[PDB]
């Protein structure tokens, strides 16, 4: 099976040689677009209101 | 934090030159109707 050969259990098993070429990458969750308007009276500062 | 939220708000200047536009409107009308109502009343 998926078995990801190192040197810190080569010592204590043999292993032969890969079939594969993997890497270690980070996986997150989906892409989504929303927009950030938080309350409708966003386009004028207080200040004027 | 970091957020840099909406690259604006309206300033309280340009809604000035907007506010500029309604002050005319309360003083201008006033001294017409005042002073020349003696005018167009009596005679």
């Amino acid at each position: 099976g998926s078995l990801t050969i190192n040197e810190e259990r080569s010592e204590i098993v043999d292993f032969s040689v890969p079939f594969v070429e993997t890497g270690i990458s980070v996986m997150v969750a989906r892409s989504n677009g929303t927009v950030s308007p938080s309350a409708f009276l966003e386009p004028y500062s207080p200040a004027v209101w | 934090d970091s957020r840099s939220n909406a690259p604006a708000t309206l300033t309280f200047e340009n809604m000035a030159g907007v506010f500029m536009l309604v002050a005319g409107g309360i003083v201008a009308g006033i001294f017409l109707i005042f002073i020349e109502i003696a005018y167009k009343r009596h005679k």
